[PDB]
């Protein structure tokens, strides 16, 4: 079901088996940098059930100081091999570019899982000028090279806010607003799996 | 305006479309003026103990030659063998070219090998104004990570510039500026260096450079007392 989807949750506890196989996935987590919002500890991010939302497929892992080494963790651990890195270059809205540097970008490390086919490889490049918006806010060029990457197939997003919700995309996070479910099969094991409609432990 | 998208139609690189790429020049003066004097060695690195490299470095930039960079070669294999941390200060720099490739992931296992944590990731963004493919590669590869490294107790990490023409190997000067700009000391190391990477203040080792003129007795004579702990930026001392 091609019209946006998400499930406001918290990501550590909702069983994420319920939701199928995802030909694409991002997460954009809270990393502990130290220093808001509320973060997840190295172990929490290491828990994390990735590894059942894919079987040949690609990670998208937004990553910033210790998290990058971090995230290559999680990543590998995961079951991924990191294969390309996306920087966004952060403009004003006249293109100019806004701890020992001034940071002029954000890294997305790329992942991937298994023999993933039909993918238009090489279709965009890895550098992304964009304007900022909001604080902790990406930009929506990401989403665009994602589907001309894989175009029509399942997507799924971790740590969503309401503004990424898209088409072909379901969104996690628990910022969102309730849950809106429309695929069936989701929907079917949603249900069997939360009877009482409710996400804990 | 979405400039991915505008790529996909032209093959006009969003970074081609970034505009605009006051006393920070009497500190290039005093750098300038405490710079020593060039010096320089050919060296087989592989076959040369780097011991002999003395003394112990404040900061080292190390650009060893990747086969990717063709489209001898070093792999990450010679790269993580090197003895890097036998010949670096307790407190130091390096700063790592890891192209853009396994060496993301490999120059990190290296810099933790040799002791350093990363403190920047250095991105040298290629512009293709003027002229609008590896099997795991899932995006076109526009740019270069130059890593830096720390141990012990101005500028933005990005250096734009246009590609440079195929089998030119040469890395972006502006990484000798950001690296200047830190005042980080005065024992400057550049391994593989070649002939046209030679710059006061720096100690450069390759096996492509044509003299030498190493002397690591005259090189110890530029930081003894009472200049062993000046770092570059200041006046020297009368
Ligand atoms: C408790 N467990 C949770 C949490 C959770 N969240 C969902 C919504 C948001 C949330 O509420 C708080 N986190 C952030 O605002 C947040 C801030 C900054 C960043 C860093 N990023 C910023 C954007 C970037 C520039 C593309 C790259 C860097 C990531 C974030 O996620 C955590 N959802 C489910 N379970």
């Amino acid at each position: 079901l091609f019209p946006p989807q998400w499930i406001c949750c918290d990501i550590r506890y909702l069983d994420v088996s319920i939701l199928g196989k995802f030909a694409v996935v991002m997460a954009d987590p809270p990393w502990d940098i130290h220093m808001p919002y509320g973060t997840l500890t190295d172990d929490e991010m290491r828990r994390l059930n990735i590894p059942v939302l894919q079987d040949d497929g690609f990670l998208f892992l937004w990553v910033t100081g210790r998290a990058m080494e971090l995230g290559r963790e999680c990543l590998n651990l995961w079951g991924y091999e990191r294969v390309d890195e996306i920087i966004w270059v952060k403009t004003n809205q006249l293109q100019r570019i806004i701890h020992w540097l001034n940071h002029g970008k954000e890294h997305c490390l790329v992942g991937v899982k298994g023999n993933p086919q039909g993918f238009n490889q090489g279709l965009d490049c890895d550098v992304i000028v964009a304007e900022v918006r909001s604080t902790s806010h990406k930009p929506d060029e990401i989403y665009g090279m994602i589907e001309r990457l894989s175009p029509g197939t399942r997507k799924i997003e971790l740590f969503g806010r309401p503004h990424n919700v898209q088409p072909n995309w379901i969104t996690l996070g628990n910022q969102l607003d309730g849950i809106h479910l429309l695929d069936p099969d989701v929907v079917a094991r949603f249900k069997q799996r939360y009877p009482d409609g409710i996400i804990s432990k | 305006n979405d400039y991915c998208q505008h790529f996909v139609d032209t093959g006009h690189r969003p970074q081609n479309f970034i505009r605009d790429v006051e006393l920070i020049r009497l500190k290039d003066e005093l750098i300038a003026k405490s710079n020593t004097p060039p010096m320089y060695l050919q060296a087989d690195i592989e076959a040369f103990d780097i011991r002999e490299l003395t003394p112990k470095f404040d900061v080292i930039l190390l650009e060893p030659p990747l086969e990717e960079y063709y489209r001898k070669c070093w792999t990450w294999d010679d790269i993580m063998k090197l003895e890097i941390d036998e010949i670096a200060a307790p407190r130091s720099f390096i700063f790592l070219w890891c192209g853009s490739g396994e060496g993301l992931d490999l120059g990190r296992v290296c810099l933790r090998k040799w002791g350093y944590r990363r403190c920047e990731d250095i991105c040298w963004i290629k512009t293709n104004k003027n002229n609008p493919l590896d099997p795991k590669a899932v995006f076109q590869r526009t740019k270069e990570h130059c890593l830096m490294g720390i141990k012990g107790t101005v500028d933005i990490d990005l250096i734009i510039t246009e590609e440079p023409e195929i089998g030119n190997i040469e890395k972006p000067v502006e990484i000798f500026h950001i690296i200047e700009h830190f005042c980080l000391g005065r024992r400057r190391l550049h391994l593989f260096g070649r002939d046209s990477t030679i710059r006061p203040g720096w100690l450069t080792v390759g096996p492509t450079l044509t003299n030498s003129n190493y002397n690591a007795e005259t090189y110890a004579s530029y930081f003894s007392a009472p200049n062993s702990y000046l770092t570059g930026c200041t006046e020297e001392i009368e």
